[PDB]
């Protein structure tokens, strides 16, 4: 199997089994360490960010990467802001602060 | 400049109570209504959970009524129904709320572990729920009246103090009261009683239990949060997004539970809204705001009361705690994995047509991966219209757009890895190149590194998209960069299988073959011989040849000789590279010395050289092996001819015990070892013989009778090699095979005869199944104990990373030879090299400075130092690193995947715990010297005796040879009363007898001489007479104080040494006399009146392991039988014993205060009943606890147990592990000291040896001339070493998510990032490696201006 | 303080004691610990130089 | 008599336990973190777990409810004579309002003048529209006897005035109105009072035991204000300082007696004795519905498994029981347990016809359903497997095309955390693919559809590429009418409706047209 960019959860903006267009590959915890053990940030970032939880991480670099330009505009992954709505559900303040 | 209002990138978080009207300022809207859509036409009911109005459209720029279709308008809300028309996206986003009737406790606050509105109120919790429930009043600032404030009180009693006091008083009931308890609540004048209470009464529990609230209240304040946030007032609802309607096919739809919940809470609310319009009697209204609160509860987290079910199933509806929460153990979000794109996976195969940089990419997948990238490069070159062209031109596979991908292969390295990843080697980059087939083409070379098979095993691979990320797959991941193993500098791409087996075909010699003895010129016209068929590969042959060396400074020494070796020898060398010796392949060539052979390719030439030179060794490998011809027969397999006879003996052996056990000479379990331990030894004969048979076995000729040499046989090439099968498996094939074990663990005295080779009948096999069975078990459940490690390792280390360059401290530990038992279980050239120097070593002569200061040691430097006789070499680690919040490099060390020192920036602890946990899957009466050398004897006190033999008078003493060169080769531990021939400066050859000594005998002998006295021995009471019958030579017994008589018992017995005057011999040197006393069942040997002399004893007195060990070991866990250590180092005593126990009163030399700790007798003792022993001696034997080794020893001391024990289990297993990695787990265990004196910090307060010392270290000047505070190294095991963390959001993830998110929350933590874990949660840049850069410019960027 | 030993079941561990003697500790460490069927081993008197 | 050996012993014969249950019980000198979480390994090591008032309020509310005196036959009548007392009190205390008549009068004039309906005014007097507007006149004329009166002969008038008014039964809203007019009025006599008040005790220093006693009885008139000051009292002349303010508030208090038609003493005496009247109902009220409690969860125990909790259904059910005691007269003889049992049903019933839906569906359409699933009981085993999809509705009253969409809409949707197959994590919902996304390489090609649409406008005329612009929505907010772009263009009409041919046309040509032709795919 494999996979360029296809259809995506609804809850959580994620790789989904499309058709039979097959999702994407799940990179685990252990991958992650791997990952952080090669001081690779960069690679790691694009894997859990723009690559798949990323709503216009996605798109603004597919535009990018159909431009002939390689880089990443990366943002915060639906999954940790999802969170932060979940939190802040309850009676508890999450916020972001400085600048 | 103005400081900000808008979104830039964010730092750090905070998380603290909120206000009801800080809840209020996210709302765009109340939900009045439990309704959700129009249930005909699907749309949004205004006011309900979900709501065009409240949250938003429905579609994209566009009006729920639908007045304004248009994306012109924007900012405009609609006059018929108020919706702004704005992307659906902010449906997702804005919050909502509700105003609810009745206060409403938060039952995060409420039913937390510690309860944190209890602990606030110092109200218990039954209490708090009493009144909540409306079970009784509470009274609220009672004023000056009869009654306290936090009293409760019940129905009538609150009737009868109300008629007694109406105002002055004040008491309620449920929410509110607990409302007004909050809110009133003054926390600083609390605060001053507190601080007033604290200085007066003196005592542990009391002061600690008050100093502990205060320090709570205190950090409350400092807070910014306030009581009456506890209860709610209002109730924020999620975007309807996070909780959708979506329909599915057939019409039907699906929903969150969270809808179900929060339509309940709504629900009660109104009609509780209702009821109080409707003036309903108290039994009503209080249902109802119980309801109310039951409901609130079940939605923030269920199952903390009634464990609400939803509509039409019955399974637990799942809250928004359990939303947070997730599953699968401790995971949220981004731990557990996500998907990605831009990736795939397939079977994998082989191959050795690659280079160890490339990896062969199915067509098809690599189009479907690089398709984005495709579609650009076609239009960029205008071989397509637009996008959409492009799209249909690789769509159509049109014949270009394979020559167009091409392009974007070219310098695009993909990543490649498998499922069971471990070390960071389980992810690696490699370079695609285009494969007709849908399989995965793998380098061979790394099928180790992967521990990946060819049995059907699945890779993965991932498409590095951003330029950085390209650079770090190339310039990091890359498969050529890294040749080496993280754990050791051992090369990982050393040759595996049919490579081994294939240079060992070349470089083995026989006897005689074609061309023995002839001459060649040089490698080409031998290779020429041979591929000619003229001169066989094997064969004796002079040839000359050019070696070169480097041995000049930078440069390359050429030298040329006539070298005797081997025609395939020769073929071979055609292969290394420059400045190695011809030496390296002048050998057999096992899968040992082809990895040194590597090894010192890259010590020596360097990475590129290493890396070709690895490639053409696979190739000629793979090459010579197929050339070889080598296969595997059923005559390979050669069963012993003698072996029917070392059956039929060990047959009848048994048999002998058979019929003694039948006349009962031998007893059934004495019976059962003789038969176990008879068969046992049957097997090692049988198996020492087919080995014989095998190895030299064939027997050939040259130009005479007979010569023998190793066989050729193929099985046994394989073994040797290193290929695959070894000694123990052969020995199943070929001999008989073991003794199988019933499932009962015990041992069948029926071992399995027969062999693989030979048949085996019903029964041996049967029994051979419960083997197989508990083998897989096994297994299969080390994988997941081996995973939990790594899991556990991981989070005790993470956000270790090397921070500063060099903190320049002369600090370390000693670098020796393990020297265990016999000889050297590790040598000091592996423990030293890659570690950088503390100080300046020096050679045995003096002034001389070899090696200055501190310099990381490479080979030339450990060779230096081997070829000087130094035994020791004091080296910088991680444990002793003065850097605070990380490492440095000149610390830590050089050994990576590259030989250069560590960089700046690496993450240290990640890849320790990596090196640690992914081996971890293969876990499961004489002193004779073994060589010549000089004794030493170390810690030793001692005694001449009148034989003129040499007595130990001393309890830890120790035992070393050093030859002649000044080395310490052998080590051992000598007994008190052990028998020296030799003395210290002596000579002893192989196998000498040096101590001589008896297990079952503690002699209790004399340093002096003189008559033995007997003072304090009285029979029937101390002592007892008994005489031996079989000879009657006597003593008197000393009867232990456990069984004595009423008196008696009171009386300690002794032998006091006399002379002939009948004077007291004083110990020597002291005026402390010599007396020493008798202990309970310790038979004498001379009485009264009887002369005796030095050495004679006065009295002689009778008597896990695996992978659960390391976790034991890491986890600091205290053994079941712990041996018990000397707290103060003074002379031992025994006071009188009590209630079953034993005093054992220690006897200060020099202060005072003499301790006194309760030992239970029972325990056989070790320490001498009358003499001094220091702290930290062992006054019993046994496991010894960690703690004890760190209190009563020191850091450096239980530093090198721990090390020393965890590389005792590895290295059993034949595991190499670098000391560094369990270093810095022990950095991370002892990481937390306890305070003891005070003038900053808190008294007792456990706290960072980092934080304390940056604090102390800060109070040695300026501020008072130095008010700084002591305290106490603390051994913390690595699971609870894990448990401290600053980042909240890092602790949500492995900790128990609520308990941390409330205690955080109470607190107004505020997570800075800065660590690893919590910044990859939140999707940024880790903070350490390629990020390490931009996280430290930000970081200096703030706190500053 | 006095830390004492108690030992049960697989493993054993040292818990605080407070009292103001050797024998006072034991006597209160049996009595809150023997009869719930744990084992008490060791006493020991806390030091810590100061 | 053990500490330690308790918290075992509970956790032994139990077994099983929490750890807030061991945090509960521990030893007297284990506080602290290495104490406790090595005593959990203790514990966990043997009977191993880790994890009066008995919450749930289906017990508490039992309880509560379980002390209620059950009433007795006679009791029923005691509790409703009280009620009676009580409220016709407050009704009395209405009908001696006279600004109660003349709004209702007013209100009359609007209903004759077409300015409102009669349902609002009045739901019948003791029962047509020629007899409601006969009977007004009734009133009317009742009044304006009365209002000549107020000359000590008044309050033989006064009486048949409340007679006439109490005759009439208004709509429970405009009663409730002028119930709160009143009791604003009394506020309004309050803030006055209380300003006058504080303005001698609470600032001009002086006794509220002489400030009521020339207060009561005047308060209008200056014989407390003008003939005291003079009096020589230390409280006397210190009124001199806010005579003005006292003086300058009384003339709204004053107003009041003109307002209402009734001096100050008088007001809060009527609106007192409706107050208590109005207590003396509730409180006999309550008293009656605490009694009968019971009925309702002995009700509520039938309609358990509908879809609503067991306490949503008894509150529900003990709403229709204060229904039931606000509607009922035991002078009808009619027993109150088979009177209120009826009414408990209906709240309850129409409670769950509402609110056990995430889909709230209207009460026809739950009755409509409920009368095919009932038909679909008798054929099931009658046609040998079940009715076809198409037989049921013939036994209905209506088209019979409904039965497929009453059957759909009216299943409830299927928990969106409902575990799918593999028994993992794995969830339903995690499932659900997002179609309302648009998908990136869409996004892309409409970026790249802009640009090119961009460039073919770029090779036109500037006044053909700024009509051609100007008709669509390119580059621009709000395409604009035909009209209006010659508007903005000056020369107008038929003149712009050719240039737009005009363009499409060289646009038409594969020169120009090829470029994005190939987005039509
Ligand atoms: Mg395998
Ligand atoms: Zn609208
Ligand atoms: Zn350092």
């Amino acid at each position: 199997h494999a996979r360029s960019t296809g259809s995506y959860s609804l809850v959580t903006q994620q790789p989904l089994g499309g058709k039979a267009q097959f999702g994407g590959q799940r990179f685990g915890e252990m991958e992650v360490w791997a990952l952080e053990a090669y001081g690779a940030a960069y690679t790691l970032q694009e894997m859990l960010t723009v690559k798949s939880d990323d709503v216009n991480g996605r798109t603004k670099m597919y535009k990018n990467i159909v431009d002939g330009n390689h880089q990443m505009e990366p943002g915060m992954p639906e999954s940790f802001n999802v969170l932060l709505k979940e939190i802040r559900s309850l009676g508890i303040n999450i916020e972001l602060e400085d600048e | 400049l103005k400081a900000q209002t808008k979104t830039e990138e964010f730092d750090a978080i905070k998380i603290a109570l909120a206000s009801p009207d800080m809840i209020r300022s996210w709302s765009f809207g109340e939900v009045k209504k439990p309704e959700t859509i129009n249930y005909r036409t699907f749309k949004p009911e205004r006011d309900g959970l979900f709501c065009a109005r409240i949250f938003g459209p429905v579609k994209d720029y566009e009006c729920l009524c639908g007045k304004y279709k248009r994306l012109k308008h924007r900012g405009v809300i609609c006059e018929k129904c108020g919706v702004e028309v704005t992307q659906t996206k902010v449906r997702r986003e804005r919050m909502g709320h509700i105003e609810l009737a009745s206060p409403t406790a938060h039952i995060w606050f409420l039913k937390s572990l510690p309860s944190r509105i209890g602990l606030l109120l110092d109200m218990p919790l039954r209490d708090i729920e009493r009144v909540l429930y409306f079970e009784s009043y509470v009274v609220i600032e009672g004023g000056m009246t009869n009654l306290e404030r936090q009293q409760i009180l019940t129905e009538e009693q609150y009737l009868d103090a109300l008629e007694e006091f109406g105002d002055e008083f004040d008491a309620k009931m449920g929410a509110e009261a607990i409302q007004a308890l909050l809110k009133s609540m003054d926390l600083e004048q609390e605060c001053e009683q507190l601080r007033e209470e604290l200085n007066e009464t003196n005592s542990e529990t009391k002061r600690k239990k008050l100093t502990k609230r205060i320090k709570l209240l205190e950090a409350f304040v400092q807070s910014g949060n306030k009581p009456e946030w506890m209860i709610l007032t209002v109730l924020p609802v999620l975007p309807p997004d996070l909780r959708p309607l979506v329909p599915l096919d057939g019409g039907r739809f699906a929903t969150s539970d969270l809808n179900d919940l929060y339509r309940r809470v709504i629900n009660r609310n109104n009609r509780l809204k209702r009821l109080l319009d409707l003036a309903a009697p108290d039994i009503i209204v209080r249902n109802e705001k119980r309801m109310l609160q039951e409901a609130v509860d079940a939605l923030l987290d269920n199952g903390r009361r009634g464990r609400a079910i939803t509509g039409s199933n019955k399974r637990p509806l799942k809250s928004l705690a359990d939303m947070i929460k997730g599953k699968q153990g401790r995971f949220r979000q981004n731990l557990l994995g996500k998907r990605v794109d831009y990736s795939g996976r397939s079977v994998i195969t082989v191959g050795p047509y690659l280079r160890l940089h490339q990896c062969g990419l199915p067509k098809k997948m690599a189009l479907e991966l690089f398709k984005p990238f495709i579609y650009g490069k076609l239009e960029l070159r205008g071989l397509a219209t637009t996008i959409k062209a492009a799209k249909k031109m690789v769509e159509r596979e049109e014949a270009v757009v394979w020559d167009i991908l091409d392009e974007v292969i070219r310098e695009h390295p993909v990543l490649l890895n498998r499922a069971p990843t471990l070390h960071r080697l389980g992810i690696q980059a490699f370079e695609p190149v285009l494969i007709e087939g849908k399989a995965i083409q793998l380098h061979p070379l790394v099928c180790a590194a992967y521990n990946a098979d060819f049995d059907g095993d699945q890779m993965a691979v991932h498409v590095p998209l951003t330029l950085e990320a390209q650079l770090e797959a190339r310039a990091l991941m890359m498969s050529t960069n890294n040749i080496l193993s993280p754990a050791n500098g051992e090369p990982i791409i050393v040759p595996s299988q049919d490579v081994v087996l294939g240079l060992y075909y070349m470089t083995r010699d026989c006897v005689n073959a074609k061309g023995e003895g002839m001459v060649l010129t040089g490698p080409k016209e031998a290779e020429r011989l041979y591929r000619s068929g003229l001169a066989s590969l094997h064969a004796r042959v002079k040839v000359r040849i050019t070696e070169y060396e480097k041995d000049a400074n930078g440069e390359l020494v050429a030298k040329t000789s006539l070298k005797d070796t081997t025609v395939g020898r020769a073929i071979l060398w055609m292969i290394v590279p420059k400045g190695l010796p011809y030496s390296i392949v002048n050998q057999a060539l096992g899968k040992k010395a082809i990895s040194k052979m590597l090894n010192t390719c890259y010590r020596i030439l360097g990475l590129k050289p290493t890396v070709i030179f690895a490639d053409q060794i696979m190739y000629t490998g793979f090459a010579y092996a197929a050339r070889s011809g080598a296969s595997v027969g059923i005559d390979d397999m050669v069963i012993p001819e003698k072996k029917h006879e070392i059956i039929s003996e060990a047959e009848a052996e048994v048999a002998e015990i058979q019929e003694q056990f039948q006349s009962g000479l031998v007893t059934a379990g004495e019976r059962y070892n003789k038969v176990i331990d008879i068969w046992a030894a049957a097997n090692d004969r049988v198996s020492k013989a087919m080995m014989d048979n095998l190895q030299t076995e064939t027997v050939i000729n040259r130009d005479g009778q007979e010569e023998k040499q190793v066989s050729f046989n193929s099985i046994y090439m394989m073994a040797d090699s290193g290929a695959r099968g070894s000694a123990a498996q052969i020995r199943q094939l070929a001999g008989m095979r073991g003794l199988m074990a019933k499932p009962d663990g015990s041992i069948i005295e029926t071992p399995i005869t027969a062999n693989f080779r030979e048949g085996l009948n019903v029964l041996q096999y049967f029994i051979s199944t419960h083997g197989a069975r508990k083998g897989l078990a096994d297994t299969a459940l080390k994988t997941a104990n081996s995973g939990y490690l790594t899991r556990r390792l991981v989070d005790v280390a993470q956000d270790l990373v090397v921070t500063e360059d060099d903190c320049g401290t002369h600090e370390g530990i000693m670098m020796t030879p393990v020297i265990e038992g016999g000889d050297v279980k590790e040598p000091l050239r592996d423990r030293v090299l890659g570690r950088v120097t503390a100080e300046d070593v020096l050679k045995p002569g003096t002034a001389d400075i070899l090696v200055p200061r501190n310099t990381l040691l490479h080979e030339q430097w450990c060779d230096l130092l081997e070829e000087n006789s130094v035994d020791a070499v004091k080296v910088r680690s991680v444990v002793s690193c003065d850097t605070d919040f990380g490492v440095c490099a000149h610390c830590y060390g050089r050994d990576l995947a590259r030989g250069h020192i560590i960089n700046k920036g690496e993450a240290i602890g990640v890849i320790a715990a990596q090196s640690i946990g992914e081996p971890g899957t293969q876990l499961t009466s004489s002193i004779q010297v073994k060589n010549k050398g000089s004794i030493k004897l170390s810690n030793v006190k001692s005694v001449v005796n009148s034989s003129g033999k040499l007595v130990i008078t001393s309890r830890n003493t120790e035992l070393k040879l050093i030859d002649e060169f000044g080395r310490t080769k052998e080590s051992y531990k000598v007994p008190y009363g052990a028998v020296l021939a030799k003395g210290d400066g002596e000579q002893v050859a192989g196998g000498e007898t040096v101590a001589n000594w008896d297990p079952h005998t503690m002699p209790v002998i004399t340093e002096v001489s003189g008559f033995v006295r007997f003072t304090d021995m009285i029979d029937g009471q101390t002592i007892t007479r008994q005489t031996d019958e079989l000879t009657g030579l006597s003593s008197l017994v000393v009867l232990d104080s456990a069984e004595r008589t009423a008196g008696g018992k009171d009386l300690r017995p002794a032998l006091k040494i006399v002379d002939a005057q009948g004077n007291d011999v004083l110990i020597p040197g002291t005026d402390m006399p010599a007396q020493y006393f008798l202990p309970g069942k310790a038979i004498v040997q001379l009485e009264d009146g009887v002369q005796i002399s030095s050495g004679d004893t006065l009295a002689r007195i009778p008597q896990t392991g695996g992978l659960p060990r390391v976790a034991d070991l890491f986890e600091a866990r205290r053994p079941k039988e712990p041996a018990i250590l000397a707290e103060i180092s003074g002379i031992v005593s025994f006071g009188k014993e009590t209630k079953g126990k034993r005093r054992l009163v220690i006897t200060p030399v020099d202060g005072s205060d003499p301790y006194e700790e309760m030992i239970p007798k029972w325990r056989q003792l070790n320490v001498f009943e009358g003499e001094r022993v220091e702290r930290g001696d062992v006054i019993s034997d046994g496991p010894e606890a960690p703690h004890d080794i760190l209190r009563l020893r020191g850091v450096h001391a239980v530093t090198r147990y721990i090390v020393n024990e965890v590389q005792d289990v590895y290295r059993l297993q034949g595991v190499k592990i670098n000391d560094k990695h369990i270093e810095v787990i022990v950095r991370q265990m002892l990481r937390k000291a306890t305070i003891v004196n005070a003038g900053s910090s808190d008294f007792l307060e456990g706290e960072q040896v980092e934080y304390s010392r940056v604090k102390i270290a800060n109070r040695e000047l300026e501020a008072n001339g130095k008010v700084g505070a002591t305290y106490s190294r603390d051994l913390l095991g690595i699971t609870k070493a894990s448990l401290a963390t600053e980042s909240f959001i890092s602790a949500a993830s492995f900790q128990e998510t609520t308990r941390v998110l409330t205690e955080a929350a109470v607190a107004g933590k505020r997570d800075e990032l800065r660590g690893l874990k919590e910044n990859v949660i939140v999707g940024r840049l880790i903070p350490a490696g390629t990020g390490y850069a931009y996280h430290q410019d930000r970081m200096r960027r703030r706190a500053a201006g | 303080k006095f830390w004492a030993t108690v030992e049960s079941s697989e493993h054993s561990f040292e818990v605080p004691i407070y009292a103001e003697t050797l024998d006072e500790a034991l006597e209160l460490a049996e009595w809150q610990y023997v009869p719930a069927g744990f084992e008490v081993t060791r006493v020991r008197p806390c030091v810590a130089p100061k | 008599q053990s500490q330690l050996k308790l918290l075992v012993t509970r956790g032994k014969e139990q077994g099983y336990l929490t750890y807030a249950e061991v945090n509960d019980h521990l030893p007297e000198d284990i506080v602290d973190s290495d104490q406790i979480e090595d005593i959990i390994q203790m514990i966990n090591d043997m009977g191993i777990q880790v994890m009066g008032r008995t919450t749930d309020p289906v017990r508490m509310y039992m309880r509560e409810m379980g002390t209620v005196e059950l009433l007795t036959r006679e009791g029923e009548i005691d509790i409703a004579k009280r009620i009676e007392d009580g409220i016709n009190q407050v009704q009395c205390s209405v009908a001696e309002y006279p600004e109660a008549i003349t709004y209702l009068l007013e209100q009359y004039d609007r209903v004759e003048a077409e300015e409102a309906r009669l349902s609002d005014l009045i739901t019948g007097f003791v029962d047509d529209p020629e007899l409601a507007r006969e009977k007004f006149a009734e009133l009317r004329a009742q009044y304006v006897v009365t209002r000549d009166t107020i000359k000590a002969t008044a309050q033989e008038e006064i009486l048949k005035l409340s007679e006439v008014f109490k005759q009439f039964r208004l709509v429970p809203k405009q009663f409730d109105y002028l119930v709160n007019s009143m009791r604003v009025m009394m506020d309004r006599v309050r803030t006055q009072e209380r300003l006058i008040m504080k303005l001698c005790v609470e600032q001009c220093k002086m006794p509220k035991k002489n400030f009521i006693t020339l207060f009561t009885g005047n308060e209008t008139s200056d014989t407390w204000f003008n003939a005291a000051i003079a009096m020589n009292k230390p409280w006397s002349e210190k009124l001199h300082d806010v005579s003005e303010e006292v003086h300058r508030a009384l003339q709204k208090l004053q107003q009041i007696e003109e307002e209402t038609g009734l001096t100050i003493e008088q007001v809060k005496d009527i609106n007192r004795r409706m107050s208590i009247g109005e207590a003396k109902a509730r409180r006999a009220k309550k008293e009656m519905v605490e009694a009968n409690l019971r009925l309702v969860i002995s009700i509520a125990k039938k309609y358990t498994n509908r879809g609503l909790q067991f306490l949503d259904l008894i509150q529900e059910g003990n709403i229709g029981l204060m229904k039931a005691v606000d509607k009922f007269e035991y002078r009808r003889g009619y027993k109150f347990s088979t009177y209120a049992t009826w009414w408990i049903r209906q709240a309850i019933t129409r409670s769950i016809a509402d609110q056990a839906r995430t889909i709230r569906i209207p009460v026809h359409m739950i009755e409509t359903i409920n009368k095919l699933n009932r038909i679909s009981r008798q054929m099931l085993q009658e046609m040998g497997r079940e009715p076809t999809p198409e037989e049921l509705a013939e036994r209905m009253l209506m088209p019979e095309d409904k039965i497929r969409k009453v059957l759909k809409i009216a299943k409830e949707p299927i928990s969106m955390e409902t575990p799918i197959g593999d028994d993992e994590d794995s969830h339903l919902g995690d499932f659900i693919e997002d179609t309302t996304l648009e998908l990136p390489l869409d996004s892309a090609t409409t970026e790249s559809l802009r640009a090119a649409t961009h460039d073919v406008l770029a090779g036109l005329t500037a006044r053909e590429a700024k009509v051609l612009r100007m008709r669509f929505g390119i580059d621009m907010n709000t395409d604009y009418t035909l009209e209006e772009v010659g508007k903005q263009f000056d020369v107008t009409r038929e003149r712009i409706r050719q240039i737009e041919a005009k363009a499409l046309r060289k646009l038409r040509h594969p020169s120009r047209s090829e470029v994005l032709r190939s987005f039509l795919d």
